[PDB]
């Protein structure tokens, strides 16, 4: 109950959107008969729309003067209450972003250190990937590791025209 | 067989192999569970 | 409240302030400053009578570095820091500006 | 002689060239006199195309 | 016209007399390069501006320019 | 130094040196660096110090908590059960705690980054017994059964260390998936080991198989 | 002439290496010109004293029983008469503002103009009438002890701040409170001082 907003599981237009949806699933229903495969499609759909209601409610999720679910974004404000799910958990996509650059830097210095690196980008050296893959679960270790050593950066050799 | 798994190491490991591994882990996420918009904390 | 002594003590006060304690920092201050001159080009022989500085002797009349317009300039201090004491009237008309917490 | 030697990197110091601060061999050195007789090749190509450029003696230092 | 204007840095590979079409670049003798020989543009007049002169240079930078400037009947091509 | 942790075709780079307790485990070459090497055996001997102690103060408890000698609380909610005792304070020891911990915590910290470097200047009358001898090993702390000739007893350390975080890990995930104590899901196990299994007791891995 | 190391084992600065009341605390490598350390150090100085004298009379006038610290200048906001130890002055608050004004106008001007490094920092003949100063020993040790409880009333006039701005007790009742219970009232009991306590 905060910006305002109030609990998914109090709120009117949550629960007339729902039978919203829950009657124009079923007004399709009279149109088949009761055992066939069309009818067995939308009663799976049915029953995912029941499901998604249930599980978006009761989860602390909050929406807003129209049913709809709202997300709290400000750390804090997501912490003090019941909503650090929502969004606060950021460091899902930092952690497999920062998989893809740490296995991608990797393969280039690696592929540098040999004899003309060029034909080694068109044509993949798939055992140097699938093993560089496999080895970076602990990229931000070896990306404080790799910073403090200043093996991470260069001190001026860039091509500039500044 | 030298020459086809190298051929195979241009544009299929990078436009075949991830990119029906990452589609396929994703639908496959999203198919046995269903539609996430929580951390479900 | 009496704007006679508000903004009469007011004029001596900076005056006496200017005159006695912040003169020679206020020399001593100015030293560094250049004056309009675009880093000094001929200017009688170009006729530039409006960026020369205004002669009327501009020199020593009292003790320890006088000043002939600093007494009128210094002097707005009379009315710019005091008229507003002086017109401190906000504290017998009933908008309060006391800022209560 | 008055070059570097033949078949040493160096570093290229024209400010206004495609190669400024990069690491280039030296081919050959002339000794007639030119302006600029250091002869370097770069392994990687300018927007021209092409990979060697000669430069002159003071523009050119040693790698690092 | 435009004004055309050829460098120290020059070489001497005869590319860009080669790539002129309408006989604007020539090569003088010179005791500067290893080739003994440096571009000039005597006809710097009949320069039209299609720039092949620097695509045709090898160094870098390169050692002719084409500046473009005013035009006239012979450099803005017109055939009427 | 040690027996490998595999059989074979698993040689390492940086794991060829002595070291405490050095089995050649490293798959992804974290200890490549000597510096991040000599920082991460530090961090090692710490979480093992006090996984140790973490894991004696559960497991030897809840001993006797299953024979039934005390009525102490199990460890999951230990912390729910002191506090609303009338003679405990409020929510002050973590304050407390982070202010006397980090005390010695940045002792121990400046001894890493300069060994020995504690003056005499620095404290009142015992500035000159706090010189470790080596970095992870003090020798004034300690007062018997350290003089020997024969450092292997680090490696009993060490073992015991890494065996008790791991069964501090296991103390955190099975109290996660199934409500009960360590022994208390262990004397369960006794009794029957096909059914109280991770594979179907608890929701560990999606089995749904109930044809 | 290292006082004592802030950190043992720390680094050694060596800039603040002869320096009365010197640590070698600064970490932020603040001062290292040479230039802007003196001025750091006549600040330093200047509000050393200044805090030594604002929390001595802030804990004069709460141990000698004549009210509260913060609810002394409350008197030109609700109106009554105000008192320096019982006397009642008739100063209005317009005039106690102006010859504030201007008493600190000219000693802060001829502060400024002293043109002396070293009487910037510490001056004497008629600030020093006791004369405490010809003893070099003696001059020394005593600037050591004026920086040392210089430092000590800083951190006790930010700590006035501090408990007048999370609880409103007075100064010597927040020390009671801390002598009625130790481990039941203290910073972290506030519901303020730490975000979550
Ligand atoms: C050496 C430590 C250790 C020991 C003795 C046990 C013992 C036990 N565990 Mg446990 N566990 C451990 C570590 C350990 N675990 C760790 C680190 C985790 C986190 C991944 C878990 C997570 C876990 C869950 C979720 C569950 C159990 C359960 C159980 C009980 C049934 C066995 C089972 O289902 O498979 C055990 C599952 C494992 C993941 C352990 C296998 C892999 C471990 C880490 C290898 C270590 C073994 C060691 C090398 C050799 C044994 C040493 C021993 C003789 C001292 C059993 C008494 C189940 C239970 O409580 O039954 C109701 C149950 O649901 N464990
Ligand atoms: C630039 C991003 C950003 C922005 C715009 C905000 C904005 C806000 N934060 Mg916040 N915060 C941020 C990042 C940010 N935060 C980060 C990165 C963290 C660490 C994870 C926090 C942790 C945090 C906490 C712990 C708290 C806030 C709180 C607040 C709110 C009141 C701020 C305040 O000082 O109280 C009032 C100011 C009066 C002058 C405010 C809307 C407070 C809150 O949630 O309100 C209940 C709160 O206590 N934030
Ligand atoms: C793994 C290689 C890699 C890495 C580590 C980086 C890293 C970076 N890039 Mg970048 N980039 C890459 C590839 C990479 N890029 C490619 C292939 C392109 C062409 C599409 C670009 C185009 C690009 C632009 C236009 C910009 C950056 C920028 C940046 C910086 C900002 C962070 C960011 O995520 O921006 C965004 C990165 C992207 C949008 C690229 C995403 C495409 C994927 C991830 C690349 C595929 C890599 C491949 C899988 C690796 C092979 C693995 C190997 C085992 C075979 C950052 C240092 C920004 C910058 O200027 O710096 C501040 C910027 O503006 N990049
Ligand atoms: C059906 C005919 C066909 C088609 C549709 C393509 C299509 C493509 N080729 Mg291929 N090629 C073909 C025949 C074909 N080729 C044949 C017969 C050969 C000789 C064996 C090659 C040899 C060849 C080489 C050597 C290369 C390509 C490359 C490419 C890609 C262009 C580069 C790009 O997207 O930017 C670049 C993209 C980035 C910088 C960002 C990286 C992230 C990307 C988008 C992820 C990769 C996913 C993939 C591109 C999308 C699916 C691919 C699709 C075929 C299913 C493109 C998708 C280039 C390539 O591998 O792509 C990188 C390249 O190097 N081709
Ligand atoms: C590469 C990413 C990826 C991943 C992680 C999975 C994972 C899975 N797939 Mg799958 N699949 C993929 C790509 C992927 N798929 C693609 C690209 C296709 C199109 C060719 C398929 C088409 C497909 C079919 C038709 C089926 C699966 C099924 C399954 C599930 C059981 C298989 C199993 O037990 O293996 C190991 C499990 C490891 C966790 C499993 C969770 C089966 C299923 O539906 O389960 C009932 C099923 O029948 N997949
Ligand atoms: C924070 C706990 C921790 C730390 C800091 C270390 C650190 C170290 N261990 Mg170790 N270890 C641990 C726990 C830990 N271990 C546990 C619990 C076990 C029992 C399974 C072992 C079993 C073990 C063996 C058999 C060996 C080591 C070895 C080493 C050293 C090799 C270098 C290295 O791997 O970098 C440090 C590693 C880390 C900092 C791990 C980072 C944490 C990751 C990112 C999370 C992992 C999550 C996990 C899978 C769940 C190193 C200093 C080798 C050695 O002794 O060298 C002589 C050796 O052969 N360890
Ligand atoms: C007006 C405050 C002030 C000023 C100007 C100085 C100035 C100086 N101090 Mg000092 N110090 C102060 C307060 C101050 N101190 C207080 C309150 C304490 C007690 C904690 C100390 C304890 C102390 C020690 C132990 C030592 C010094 C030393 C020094 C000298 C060298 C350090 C330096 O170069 O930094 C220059 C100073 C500044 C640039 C002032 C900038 C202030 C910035 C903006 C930070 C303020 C924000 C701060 C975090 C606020 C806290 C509030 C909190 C609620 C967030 C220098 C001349 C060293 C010395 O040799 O003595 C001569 C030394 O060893 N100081
Ligand atoms: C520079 C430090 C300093 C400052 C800014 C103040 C400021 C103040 N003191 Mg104070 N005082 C100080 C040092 C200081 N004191 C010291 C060192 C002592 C111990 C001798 C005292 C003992 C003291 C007493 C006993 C009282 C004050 C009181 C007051 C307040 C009214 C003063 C007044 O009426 O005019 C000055 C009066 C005359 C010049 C006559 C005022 C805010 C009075 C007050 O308001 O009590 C709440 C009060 O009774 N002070
Ligand atoms: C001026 C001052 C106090 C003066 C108090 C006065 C006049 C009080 C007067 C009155 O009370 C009376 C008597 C009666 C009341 O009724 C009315 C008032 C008028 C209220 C305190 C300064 C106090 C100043 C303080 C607290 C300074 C804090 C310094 C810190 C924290 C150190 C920081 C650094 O360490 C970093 C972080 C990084 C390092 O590199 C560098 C450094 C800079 C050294
Ligand atoms: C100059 C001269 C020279 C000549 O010749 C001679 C003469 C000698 C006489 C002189 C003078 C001198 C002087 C003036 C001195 C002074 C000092 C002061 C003022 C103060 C202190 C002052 C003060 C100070 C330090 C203070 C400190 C304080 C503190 C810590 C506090 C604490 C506290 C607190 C927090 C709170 C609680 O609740 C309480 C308590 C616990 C209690
Ligand atoms: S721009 Fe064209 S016409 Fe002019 S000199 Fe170059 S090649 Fe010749
Ligand atoms: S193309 Fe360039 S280098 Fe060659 S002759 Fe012409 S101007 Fe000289």
């Amino acid at each position: 109950d905060i910006a305002g907003l109030t609990p998914c599981s109090e709120s009117k237009a949550y629960n007339k959107l729902e039978r919203k949806e829950l009657k124009v699933l079923d007004k399709r229903l009279k149109q088949y008969e009761p055992g066939s495969a069309p009818y067995l499609a939308l009663q799976a759909t049915k029953e995912r729309t029941e499901n998604r209601f249930k599980t978006y409610a009761k989860q602390g999720l909050l929406c807003g003067n129209d049913g709809l679910p709202h997300l709290i974004s400000d750390p804090g404000l997501a912490l003090r209450f019941n909503h650090a799910g929502e969004v606060f958990i950021t460091f899902g996509f930092l952690y497999v972003a920062g998989y893809i650059g740490h296995v991608g830097r990797q393969y280039i210095i690696l592929s540098k250190e040999d004899a003309k690196p060029t034909d080694k980008e068109i044509i993949l050296d798939v055992p140097l990937a699938l093993k560089l893959a496999f080895q970076g679960w602990a990229w931000p270790l070896a990306s404080i590791q790799e910073l403090r050593n200043g093996s991470l950066l260069e001190k001026d050799e860039n091509i500039t025209v500044s | 067989m030298k020459d086809f798994t190298t051929y195979l190491s241009t544009a299929p490991v990078v436009g075949l192999g991830w990119a029906i591994f990452t589609s396929g882990l994703l639908i496959e996420i999203n198919r046995f569970f269903p539609d996430p918009l929580v951390f479900s904390f | 409240l009496e704007p006679a002594v508000a903004i009469g003590g007011s004029t001596v006060s900076f005056l006496a302030l200017g005159r006695f304690v912040f003169l020679p920092y206020q020399r001593r201050r100015t030293e560094m400053e250049v004056g309009p001159g675009r880093l000094g080009p001929k200017t009688t022989g170009d006729t530039f009578f409006d960026r020369l500085q205004k002669p009327a002797s501009f020199v020593e009349t009292k003790s320890k570095d006088p000043s002939g317009f600093g007494g009128w300039h210094a002097a707005l201090g009379h009315v710019f820091g005091y008229f507003l004491l002086a017109c401190s009237s906000l504290q017998d008309a009933g908008q309060v500006i006391a800022h209560w917490g | 002689e008055i070059g570097p030697k033949r078949g040493s990197l160096v570093k290229v110091l024209r400010p206004e060239s495609y190669w400024y601060n990069q690491v280039g061999k030296v081919v050959s050195v002339d000794q007639s006199g030119i302006r600029y007789p250091v002869v370097v090749r770069f392994e990687n190509q300018n927007y021209a195309g092409v990979s060697t450029n000669n430069y002159a003696l003071d523009e050119i230092e040693e790698v690092k | 016209a435009h004004v055309v204007k050829i460098y120290d840095t020059c070489i001497g590979c005869t590319q860009c007399v080669r790539a002129c079409p309408l006989d604007v670049l020539e090569m003088v003798p010179w005791d500067g390069c290893k080739a003994a020989q440096m571009a000039s543009s005597p006809r710097t007049e009949d320069c039209v501006g299609c720039k092949r002169c620097e695509t045709a240079c090898p160094t870098d930078f390169l050692s002719v320019r084409v500046y473009l400037g005013n035009e006239s009947t012979r450099s803005l091509g017109l055939a009427y | 130094d040690r027996p490998l942790w595999y059989p074979g075709a698993t040689p390492p780079a940086h794991l060829d040196g002595s070291m405490l307790g050095d089995y050649g485990f490293d798959p992804l070459r974290l200890g490549t660096n000597p510096d991040r090497m000599k920082w991460f055996r530090e961090a090692e001997l710490t979480n093992g110090r006090w996984a140790m102690a973490a894991v004696v103060g559960i497991l030897f408890t809840d001993v006797f908590t299953s024979i039934g000698l005390v009525g102490l609380p199990k460890w999951w909610e230990a912390g729910a059960q002191t506090y609303p005792i009338d003679n405990q304070t409020l929510r002050t020891l973590a304050i407390i705690e982070f202010l006397l911990f980090g005390w010695v915590e940045t002792k121990r910290l400046y001894d890493l980054r300069n060994p020995g470097s504690q003056g005499d200047g620095s404290f009142l009358g015992i500035t000159d017994g706090l010189k470790g001898t080596e970095n992870g090993y003090p020798g004034g702390i300690f007062d018997p059964l350290g003089y020997s000739k024969t450092s292997p007893e680090k490696l009993d350390e060490l073992q015991n260390g890494r065996l008790a975080m791991l069964a501090f890990l296991g103390f955190a995930s099975t109290a996660a998936v199934n409500g009960q104590g360590p022994i208390e899901s262990l004397q369960t196990h006794l009794a029957d080991p096909f059914h109280v299994t991770f594979a179907t007791n608890g929701v560990s891995i999606p089995h749904f198989t109930e044809f | 002439q290292r006082a004592g190391n802030f950190a043992p084992g720390s680094e050694p600065k060596e800039y603040l290496n002869d320096l009365p009341g010197n640590f070698n605390f600064d970490p932020l490598e603040l001062g290292k010109e040479k230039g802007t350390l003196q001025r750091y150090r006549e600040a330093e100085l200047i509000h050393c004293r200044w805090a030594m004298l604002g929390a001595a009379g802030c804990l004069a006038v709460e141990v000698l029983g004549l009210g509260n610290w913060y609810d002394a200048p409350l008197w030109a906001v609700t109106g009554d008469k105000p008192t320096w130890f019982g006397i009642e002055v008739p100063f209005d608050i317009a005039t106690i503002l102006g010859v504030e004004v201007v008493a600190m106008a000219v000693a802060e001007g001829l502060r400024n103009d002293n043109q002396d490094m070293e009487k910037r920092l510490y001056p004497g003949g008629a600030f020093d009438p006791l004369g405490f100063s010809k003893d070099p020993k003696s001059f020394e040790d005593k600037k050591l002890k004026e920086l040392k409880n210089g430092r000590l009333a800083m951190v006790a006039c930010l700590g006035f701040a501090g408990q007048h701005a999370a609880t409103g007790k007075p100064i010597l009742a927040a020390l009671g409170d801390h002598l009625s219970s130790p481990f039941f009232n203290n910073f972290a009991t506030n519901g303020v001082s730490v975000p979550g306590v």
